[PDB]
């Protein structure tokens, strides 16, 4: 309870990874043609957030 | 009574009962099944 923060033709992409209690978040965003599956190509994603959180990570859910 | 101990930066805040035997505690405090947290004899 110890933190809190405010800031098929789209492709959006992201990466989580925990680190030393941190919570590191990167992603990217292009249009695609190609919409059944991951399109065969390059593009790096970069980062967005580095959060101070200190948490126990194991599991995750989408929300919808 | 505020004043209290049991990866880096980890914070376990859980209050739930050490099994410090096999026993299935439940929540039950006695012989090998204690509360993990105590407070410092200030
Ligand atoms: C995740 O929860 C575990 C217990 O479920 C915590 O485990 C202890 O972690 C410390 C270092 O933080 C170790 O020295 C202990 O040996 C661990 N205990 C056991 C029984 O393995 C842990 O602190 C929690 N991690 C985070 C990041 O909160």
């Amino acid at each position: 309870c110890t933190f809190e923060y405010v800031s098929f033709k789209n492709l959006r992409e992201f990466v989580f990874k925990n680190i030393d209690g941190y919570f590191k978040i990167y992603s990217k965003h292009t249009p695609i043609n190609l919409v059944r599956d991951l399109p065969q190509g390059f593009s790096a994603l970069e980062p967005l957030v580095d959060l101070p959180i200190g948490i126990n990570i194991t599991r995750f859910q989408t929300l919808l | 009574y505020n004043y209290r101990y049991r990866k880096p930066f980890e914070r376990d805040i859980s209050t739930e009962i050490y099994q410090a035997g096999s026993k299935p505690c439940n929540g039950v405090e006695g012989f090998n099944c204690y509360f993990p947290l105590q407070s410092y004899g200030f």
